[PDB]
């Protein structure tokens, strides 16, 4: 009974420490949902504020009351008339007014959520306040905690990068070509370039979002226009004219974007948000080791040796992901070569076996003739011709 | 009432083979199980 | 005209290449940290020597 109540005491002081800094994500993850679920003509505004929210609590009732609004509002060339191009449509009298709308009121109480922890905490930011990375791998809990505390310090430009390729993946179309022109420009530099350049690509991209949603919000229907882009195309057919104001997501009449587009650049906005924050706090952690110029072994370490003293299941797992990750690496490169049907196939099979065929002797820094720099320069030639390849696609 | 000759039942082979589209892919099933289902008998076992 | 040229089905998709992607920028991300002086030095000298 007692050890139980503990248990359940520890529980909730550990998940309250967690919404204490992630009911902000959680709540901007439900309104996208919600925005996503409705993305008629009135969410401009709303849309608008959350972005500029993203880029800088002051800010933290704006939406609040807007909400509210919100609420207000929904219990109050053709084919299609002005209310339901607002996103007012009148359902049929006498069945209900909060027929489906079972989220508005608790995303009121969502609001409260965020408040209630305002109020009180000053009437830091780190859930376990004795977290120690020194002997990380002496335990498998400060394991966890290190994956939990500084898992996004340590990569956070990766996970960012995964973002952007699956935004890439489920896009396709010309923002995806001009994320992965960024893409290719982030990923062929060293971190004083995207130091520099992070800044842009983040305001670029806040400013981009509005306009996007304007044009998947589209025109009013009577207002006795024609959209110019519907007739660029001299003598092809229409299906044709669809198609290329698709590929370039422009509005048209009788549209029905799908929610996903919305849900990856809102995963693109937080990631970069958590990445910027986290980019203020610079140090010199991540930074690589090769800024002093030489490939010779670094005499001392700040960390202990792992391949031996094997304890506990952690130190295995820092053996298994630093002494085979290159064979996983170069089997999910051949895979991915093997699926596809191309000339790109074709180069990936021989990139891979060409890289395989060297085993050992070349993963020697003997000074020269095709040392450490030189599997460096292999390595970022890969790079290129996969970016190259996706590029292309 | 006669058995059917085999310039017939090539055409009509032909004419249940090729009739899909490059776009859906139930097409695709549809005409195969037509077309092995056409196969199972030969121009002797079917008459006009 | 898309009888003829018969593109198998739809297959032009952009999915396993960039878990590709993703498992080598891992890598290239890794062989510029730590652990991995102590690794190539458990290649050298243990290996050949």
């Amino acid at each position: 009974v007692k050890k139980l109540h503990k248990l359940a005491n520890q529980t909730i002081e550990l998940l309250w420490r967690f919404f204490e800094v992630h009911i902000s994500k959680i709540v901007f993850v439900i309104i996208a949902i919600f925005i996503a679920n409705n993305i008629n003509a009135l969410y401009i505004p709303l849309v608008i504020l959350l972005s500029l929210a993203i880029c800088l609590g002051i800010f933290s009732l704006f939406m609040c009351a807007y909400l509210f609004l919100v609420a207000l509002s929904k219990m109050i060339h053709g084919n299609i008339s002005m209310p339901e191009w607002f996103g007012l449509k009148k359902e049929v009298e006498g069945t209900e007014p909060i027929y489906m709308l079972f989220g508005v009121i608790v995303s009121i109480i969502a609001l409260a959520f965020q408040s209630i922890v305002i109020y009180r905490q000053r009437h830091r930011a780190k859930v376990f306040p004795d977290f120690h990375h020194s002997h990380f791998d002496r335990s498998l809990k400060n394991a966890i905690q290190f994956l939990i505390d500084y898992g996004f310090y340590k990569f956070g430009l990766e996970i960012t990068m995964i973002a952007i390729g699956i935004d890439i993946f489920n896009r396709m179309d010309a923002l995806a070509a001009i994320q992965c022109f960024w893409l290719v420009l982030f990923a062929l530099n060293k971190r004083v370039f995207v130091r520099r350049i992070w800044v842009f690509y983040v305001i670029y991209m806040a400013i981009l979002y509005p306009l996007q949603f304007f044009s998947y919000v589209g025109l009013p229907p009577d207002s006795c226009i024609e959209y110019p882009w519907s007739y660029w195309i001299p003598s092809y057919s229409d299906d044709a004219r669809f198609n290329l104001s698709y590929l370039l997501n422009l509005s048209i009449y009788g549209v029905n974007w799908p929610s996903a587009y919305l849900i990856g650049d809102f995963f693109v906005l937080l990631l970069a948000s958590c990445q910027l924050a986290v980019f203020r706090r610079e140090g010199e952690d991540n930074d690589s080791i090769y800024n002093d110029g030489n490939f010779v072994i670094k005499p001392e370490n700040p960390q202990y040796d792992f391949i031996d003293t094997k304890k506990s299941y952690v130190d295995y797992f820092k053996s298994f992901v630093f002494h085979y990750g290159h064979w996983i690496t170069l089997m999910s490169t051949l895979a991915a070569g093997i699926a596809g049907t191309s000339l790109f196939a074709l180069g990936y099979i021989i990139f891979t076996l060409t890289m395989l065929w060297s085993g050992n002797n070349l993963y020697v820094m003997n000074s020269t003739l095709r040392s450490f720099e030189h599997t460096l320069k292999r390595w970022n030639a890969l790079l290129g011709y996969t970016l190259f390849t996706i590029t292309m696609k | 009432l006669g058995m059917i000759k085999p310039d017939q039942l090539a055409s009509l082979n032909q004419a249940l083979t090729d009739s899909y589209t490059t776009r859906d892919t139930n097409s695709i099933l549809r005409s195969r199980m037509s077309v092995s289902y056409l196969k199972g008998y030969t121009y002797e076992d079917i008459l006009i | 005209f898309s009888k003829a040229c018969a593109v198998e089905t739809k297959e032009g998709n952009i999915g396993f290449d960039v878990i590709a992607l993703s498992f080598l920028v891992f890598q290239i991300r890794i062989f510029h940290s730590w652990y991995f002086q102590h690794c190539m030095v458990e290649y050298r000298s243990e290996v050949i020597l």
